[PDB]
């Protein structure tokens, strides 16, 4: 068996398509110096399967949510590039050898090491609980991983910050699948519940009670009151707080005179 | 006033972005405030092109 | 002036 | 819903990759049949302009196949290089082949074809593409 | 703080990593070059002369935007006079484009063949970018994989 | 701490020189095992970035073996010529195989792994490489 | 049969003038990948016939009226352009 023949099959094992067959890609003759280097190279292709099965099994059911899509559709932009590398490597096979591949594919042996271990740490997490389990991969320090995962977080946390900017300025939460941590009940004491489970890790437990209070302040301002209208992130919550609440009292003291009843309820009832 | 001088400073970034000037947001506020002092802008075109020149000799 | 001679359009060619 | 046949005697290292490119053709043979049918007047003034705006993308998909053949003459187009080029087309012609099969399942015309384009735009709230 | 505004400027252009003496020497290049011009025409017109050169090579609406902002920037003049000097120093979709198939009342046009001719160049540049990458990715690493032992390696240079 | 076996029947003029090349492999089989272990989260945010910056050198050591095989095809690589080529690698993979065995001896994580890199940098005050 | 030869005849079938002959323009060798694309392309020329026969049969009789002329003489300004494309 010529060395070139091995270089022909390996360029397929990098994808899943099997001399080299299918958990290690056991190769089945040739010299021992060849089988060993194939084994490690063939195994990189096996990883590509574990990351492909997830983005194919969960791209089937329609009950994975809105966050579980921006994650399952951000594991593809990090795969087209892995399909561009396989393009270049195939054009030169017409020269490269085994010992020349090791340096070519030494870096995509790591990105296919974080992604193939990022989809196992978050298996049953849907909704925001998934955007909180791909953030527990940023406390790593490794400047190559912390700058990769901190990009997938910037895509996965886009739908979460889509409900938030909706449930703060308009107070109209809408999610057929239960993802947002503000659960409604089909106007102050009930119909609003802080979901302890679907709070993202990158929001402190106190910040989650200022959104449930700005959403409630606007939802209640419309129906019952009968009226219609990072660090910069923390400043946005407080800006939406020191304006909405200050307006809720004005409409509740001029259109209903809440204070003029407290005084009048002391003169007579007390 | 700081709301006005923010908008007037925000519009001025775009006309420096489509004119393909390398000035980012920080160096712009430096140069805007420095031009606001009264220095002649024909000279500032030379210091930035030279600071960027000696910066390249390092890399 | 649509009766008399006018210049050619240049649209016939793939400019 | 199109089925394809490749070869009895072909290299297995190719057929497994061929079946990875075809899902952009089968998802295309169901869009071009949605245009040539839902253009009939008896379908409302909405199922028309939906089929027109769904045609400009088919035009841009025909340009992407032209630029590949002209790049194929110089031999610079290997099979592995192909699987990466059509990726923008495998995602778009996968969206339209899902609307054109969900507007005809439950017969929609008028407003009920404008509702479906407002929920299928809400599910992709984290795709941004 | 004119003596300081030149000190903060010299920090931004300094690329992040001696970073304590270079700032002392770069402040010289700032002063050695500032006084050469001092030893040795309207404002909006200079933009239009650059607005013209925009429209010639295509990209009309961008040029109609550059004039749209300088009209609202009126209701500061020496600031735009500085940007026009560095115009060439910088470093090197929308479906509701032409799309005669969507609109409320689209006017009769007949075939154009001058929009479809600049819609295949939008694609031809794509396939020519993702091909130079594969020419600038297999070259940057084969120039090291095949050389004398220990050239591209930094640890062997110790 | 790896042990190797060469040959019962080999030329003595080779085995004495083989044992002069292996100390770059045994010093390598203890670095690649330091990366795949001290990358576990339960080791702090320092024993991580130490294992990452200790990986780029392993990448450049894999390129130095590639350029030797491509130079081996033309037969221009004699055994005597090999002992001279890997000398930059016998000094570097001898430094890292000493930190990776002195950070795990006394269990260090956090600051006590940043002290050891400041004394092992003071001992080599006259090496300059 | 070279691919260039097909490109030579197709530029005529776009008009009505016929390898490609005359309701589909049945082409009559070459590979299957070529005949299929010609078939659809050749058929576009057949359409051009149906629109040409009307603006020629009704441009003959003088009992079509005054509206039937501004229609039969507005199907020509939308055909000169189709003759400019064939030029390019």
């Amino acid at each position: 068996i010529t060395e070139a023949a091995l270089v022909r099959d390996i360029l397929y094992v990098f994808q899943g398509i099997d001399n080299i067959k299918m958990n290690c890609y056991k190769v089945e003759n040739l010299s021992r110096s060849l089988r060993d280097t194939a084994v490690r190279l063939s195994e990189l292709g096996w990883l590509h399967n574990k990351i492909r099965r997830y983005t194919d099994q969960r791209s089937l059911d329609r009950s994975f949510g809105l966050v579980g899509q921006s994650f399952c559709a951000a594991l593809h932009q990090e795969l087209r590039e892995y399909y561009r590398l396989l393009s270049v490597l195939h054009s030169q096979l017409q020269s490269l050898t085994l010992r020349r591949l090791l340096v070519w594919t030494y870096d995509p042996k790591i990105r296919l090491k974080t992604l193939a271990a990022l989809v196992d740490h978050c298996q049953g997490r849907k909704g925001g609980e998934l955007a909180s389990a791909v953030h527990a991969y940023t406390k790593t320090g490794d400047p190559y991983m912390r700058s990769l995962v901190q990009h997938i977080l910037s895509l996965v946390s886009h739908p979460v910050l889509s409900f938030l900017y909706r449930w703060i300025y308009d107070g109209e939460l809408e999610d057929t699948y239960h993802e947002f941590f503000v659960a409604s009940d089909p106007l102050w004491h009930d119909k609003y519940t802080l979901r302890k489970s679907m709070i993202p890790s990158f929001m402190t437990m106190d910040q989650s009670r200022k959104v449930l209070l700005i959403g409630k302040s606007i939802n209640f301002l419309h129906q019952v009151c009968h009226d219609q209208t990072e660090n910069a992130f923390q400043g946005k919550i407080d800006a939406a707080y020191f304006e909405t609440s200050k307006y809720l009292l004005d409409v509740l003291n001029k259109k209903y005179s809440l204070l003029d009843h407290m005084q009048a309820m002391r003169r007579y009832l007390l | 006033n700081l709301n006005a001088v923010r908008e007037t400073m925000d519009v001025l970034l775009e006309i420096s972005r489509i004119l393909n000037t390398g000035l980012d947001m920080e160096t712009l506020s430096i140069c805007v405030r420095l031009c606001e002092q009264g220095i002649n802008p024909e000279a500032l075109s030379s210091v930035i092109k030279e600071l960027r020149k000696a910066t390249e000799a390092l890399k | 002036a649509t009766l008399f001679a006018q210049a050619l359009p240049r649209d016939a060619h793939s400019t | 819903s199109r089925t394809f046949l490749v070869d009895p005697n072909l290299d297995l290292s190719i057929r497994e990759l061929v079946h990875r490119i075809l899902p952009v053709a089968a998802s295309y043979s169901a869009v071009t049949r949605f245009i040539e049918e839902k253009s009939s007047f008896e379908y409302g003034q909405v199922n028309h302009a939906l089929a027109a705006a769904m045609r400009t993308l088919v035009k841009e998909h025909l340009i992407l196949v032209s630029q590949l053949e002209q790049l194929h003459r110089q031999g610079l187009l290997s099979l592995q290089k192909l699987w990466f080029y059509i990726q923008p087309a495998m995602r778009t012609m996968d969206i339209l082949a899902s609307l054109a099969t969900s507007v005809d399942k439950g017969e929609c015309l008028g407003g009920s074809t404008l509702s479906l384009l407002h929920d299928r735009s809400f599910s992709y709230t984290g795709d941004s593409q | 703080s004119i003596t300081q505004l030149f000190d903060d400027l010299c920090e931004a252009l300094l690329p992040a990593a001696n970073r304590k003496r270079a700032k002392r020497s770069l402040k010289k290049v700032a002063y050695n070059a500032l006084f050469t011009n001092l030893f040795q025409l309207p404002a909006r017109n200079k933009i239009l002369m650059l607005s013209f050169d925009l429209r010639v090579g295509g990209l009309g609406p961008k040029a109609d935007r550059l004039e749209e902002l300088v009209e609202e920037l009126e209701a500061v003049g020496s600031v735009l006079d500085l940007l026009v000097q560095l115009a060439g120093s910088g470093p090197p979709r929308d479906y509701f484009l032409n799309n005669k198939h969507v609109g409320r009342n689209v006017p009769y046009s007949g075939y154009d063949c001058d929009d479809l001719s600049v819609f295949e160049m939008d694609v031809q540049s794509l396939i020519s970018r993702e091909e130079c990458l594969c020419h600038s990715m297999i070259q940057e690493t084969l120039q090291v994989m095949e050389a004398a032992p220990g050239t591209g390696l930094p640890t062997v240079g110790l």
